[PDB]
RNA sequence: GCCUGGCGGCCGUAGCGCGGUGGUCCCACCUGACCCCAUGCCGAACUCAGAAGUGAAACGCCGUAGCGCCGAUGGUAGUGUGGGGUCUCCCCAUGCGAGAGUAGGGAACUGCCAGGC
RNA sequence: CCGACUUACCAACCCGAUGCAAACUGCGAAUACCGGAGAAUGUUAUCACGGGAGACACACGGCGGGUGCUAACGUCCGUCGUGAAGAGGGAAACAACCCAGACCGCCAGCUAAGGUCCCAAAGUCAUGGUUAAGUGGGAAACGAUGUGGGAAGGCCCAGAC
RNA sequence: UCCUCCUAAAGAGUAACGGAGGAGCACGAAGGUUGGCUAAUCCUGGUCGGACAUCAGGAGGUUAGUGCAAUGGCAUAAGCC
RNA sequence: GCUCAACGGAUAAAAGGUACUCCGGGGAUAACAGGCUGAUACCGCCCAAGAGUUCAUAUCGACGGCGGUGUUUGGCACCU
């Protein structure tokens, strides 16, 4: 038969890589499509809707595992 | 024989074939058919070695197969062009690196094993050994 | 501080890009094109970068 | 079991509290005893607290426990923050109802002047 | 008895040991849980000749390194995948 | 110094199992419930008022490696660059270098405040 | 009969061992990518705006793959190199492979790949071996007292084959 | 035409008449907030309950669930009242 | 107020025949033949369960395996 069908994103992962100082709100990592790979706790509280982590202060971008269950933390700090 | 009775997905792409086996220890038997060399064991080939094995020791003692016809090999019919999608499933083969312990055998006399092993290698395409049962 | 000699030996006609910018960062132009370049860890890992090419005089 | 089904109640709220950086007055409740906690946003340190078990609180108090008892911690903990100094506390369950010795406890703070 | 000469290594990895093969030696680890690990090379032959002898494994060898007697037991043994040779030996402090 | 409670840090060297241990200090079960309140019935739970009783359960502490968990050294697989046999796969120089196993470690450590001895 | 075996054939669970997976992951590189700092080098190579384009039929080779038959000088992608649009030397002849990027002249020298008996420029070079088929100078499974090298193993001067 | 996975080479992207599936809606609650709660499965005693209807106890730990494909999520639950 | 679903949507509005044909092009693209490849075809060999009365190999040889030729049906679309 036929079975030759596809869907299309055009980014899928993270823009803020840890030393990148992204100010206002920049999104640190855009289509994740999801909280659970990216949680945003550093500066206040990120994922708006569709799960987008951004900035929330001007800052750099800082990554984390914290928590009982291991979980990837996005936080922005100060310069 | 040695299809497998449910598959999750119909066809599998080509791929190529690893460096090294895992599973070079003679590890159920006593005796083994080690492989020297690639290629990919047809479910075909497999059940014949083993009849040759079989009716070679002559259904005595215990034989182990230690590979398994998992992937499924498409072929295109004849007059048919490119394209037009992917083809009927036809066969399967296992995957044999340089090093797989393909057949295990146990309750025999040793030199009767490397007749049975020698009529399994003479039905098998890829180049084999006898191995021992060894101790680590 | 001290220098180093890098010479030129072989060409950079079927090199990779990242070779070519190697040797553009080092200095080399022609096949027999010799430099006195400063000696550094930075020099040296484009010596260790394009080193097929390259020969040291240290 | 009954404390991990309050510490389960009691997380997010402590979790939007600690995201918010707000110092903390949390509540204990036991069947014999009240405590009360003013904790820095750190979550670390305790700025203020004032307990129960405390003779200077419970000397004056019929039964310890009671919801005269949880009036005189409150008014106790909010009398020791504006004695520190600090003010604009934000109150936490920590997985308790909003009822009986709880909202005393809240209710005598924001009478004495530690506003939520 | 059991007694194997080993050399200490002055190079290790991937290239140091397929230089040893090609050679026609290979190397080896001795570990004990005490004191640091020792890395040697064996001749490959003589301790594939005790490979074959089948008391290999069950008591106590005699490792020999710069004339030390070493009184080792062999914990596992890497064999290459497809002839008879083999590659390393790890050797456990008895 | 010891024990207990609260809030953290760190998130299996942190937990589970087995055995022992603690009591109107503290905490749990516990007494009663018209009343502050609640059960799509349920004073189970949530609450409130607390004369007695026991720590039995829970919880805390200690011991035990049985299971989880961490885990080298050495080797192997892979691979960047250059070179070479190649029919479909590898080899050499050099740089990086696992995963699984092995020896082993491991019955957490720590900060602030409050209470009793 | 409130049943004293659970079968000399098997479809489930668990335990111990052994593999396989593009649409499996309790692990996990090398590279690549993003950002920051620093030196040296590069005719600001970089970015923005404006004037003028062409081009939107690509090819082969290496690596990574889908498809095909792990077929095609096949087809479709990623990536690099070359040709396109690059002569010169080599591979006999040879777009794309190797070496190397031609401003012009020289009856000057040194080299790369590739070579040095004659065609045809340069070793009938030096030392140590191997092969006897013209292997070199096409081709697999498999077969054979071809002939070198190495580590061991039986029988044997109480007489081994 | 649109969505999901793989191909796709651990940033994004990436083709084929490649391998698999879905969408052209639904919901005034199936949205918001507050308060509360935690599954699948297995072993047992009892009304047609029988292997699976409903209780009670134990094991287990998300093997469930998500209005609908697939992927990534989700206990502080985004799952249930 | 769009299955403008050929979903960046030619128009409110549209199906076919041509062997009677015609023009502008293409080896950018098919038919014949050549080329590359050899799935298929044809030929050969390896193992030997067998049958051949006993006996694998006088003759044939299952299950399987490895090649050769260009040689059928094909694949590709390199030449025209």
């Amino acid at each position: 038969g036929g079975s030759t069908r596809n869907g299309r994103d055009s980014e899928a992962k993270r823009l803020g890589v840890k030393r990148f100082g992204g100010e206002s709100v920049l999104a640190g990592s855009i289509i994740v499509r999801q909280r659970g790979t990216k949680f945003h706790a550093g500066a206040n509280v990120g994922c708006g809707r569709d799960h987008t982590l951004f900035a929330k202060a001007d800052g750099k971008v800082k990554f984390e595992v914290k928590g009982p269950k291991n979980r990837k933390f996005i936080s922005i700090e100060a310069e | 024989m040695l299809q497998p009775k449910r598959t999750k997905f119909r066809k599998m792409h080509k791929g190529r074939n690893r460096g090294l086996a895992q599973g070079t220890d003679v590890s159920f038997g006593s005796f083994g058919l080690k492989a020297v060399g690639r290629g990919r064991l047809t479910a075909r080939q497999i059940e014949a070695a083993r009849r040759a094995m079989t009716r070679a020791v002559k259904r005595q003692g215990k034989i182990w197969i230690r590979v398994f016809p998992d992937k499924p090999i498409t072929e295109k019919p004849l007059a048919v062009r490119m394209g037009k999608g992917k083809g009927n499933v036809e066969y399967w083969v296992a995957l044999i690196q340089p090093g797989k312990v393909l057949y295990e055998m146990d309750g025999v006399p040793e030199e009767l094993a490397r007749e049975a092993f020698k009529l399994a290698a003479a039905k098998l395409p890829i180049k084999t050994t006898f191995v021992t049962k060894t101790v680590m | 501080a001290k220098t180093i000699k890098i010479t030129q030996t072989r060409s950079a006609i079927g090199r990779l890009p990242k070779h070519k910018a190697t040797l553009l960062g080092l200095g080399l132009r022609r096949i027999g094109h010799t430099v006195e370049r400063e000696d550094t860890p930075a020099i040296r890992g484009m010596i260790n970068a394009v080193s097929f090419m390259v020969k040291v005089e240290e | 079991d009954k404390k991990s089904a309050r510490i389960r109640r009691a997380t997010r709220a402590r979790r939007k509290l600690q995201e918010l950086g707000a110092t903390r007055l949390v509540v204990h409740r036991t069947p014999r005893h009240i405590y009360a906690q003013v904790i820095a946003p750190n979550g670390s340190e305790v700025l203020v607290a004032a307990s129960t078990v405390e003779k200077a609180i419970a000397e004056q108090l019929k039964y310890t426990g009671n919801k005269d008892a949880a009036a005189a911690v409150g008014k106790a903990v909010a009398e020791r923050a504006l004695e520190k100094g600090i003010k604009d506390v934000s109150f936490d369950r920590s997985g308790f109802q909003y009822h009986g010795r709880v909202q005393a406890l809240a209710d005598a703070a924001r009478e004495a002047g530690l506003q939520f | 008895m059991f007694t194997i000469n080993a050399e200490v290594r002055k190079e290790q990895g991937k290239g140091a040991s397929r230089r040893l093969r090609a050679a026609n030696k290979f190397p080896a680890i001795i570990y004990g849980g005490k004191e640091a690990p020792l890395a040697i090379e064996l001749d490959h032959d003589k301790v594939m000749n005790m490979q074959a002898k089948a008391e290999f494994y069950s008591e106590v060898l005699t490792i020999v390194v710069d004339g030390k007697e070493i009184k080792v037991k062999a914990q596992d043994v890497q064999r290459h995948p497809y002839k008879p040779k083999l590659q390393h030996i790890d050797f456990v402090r008895a």
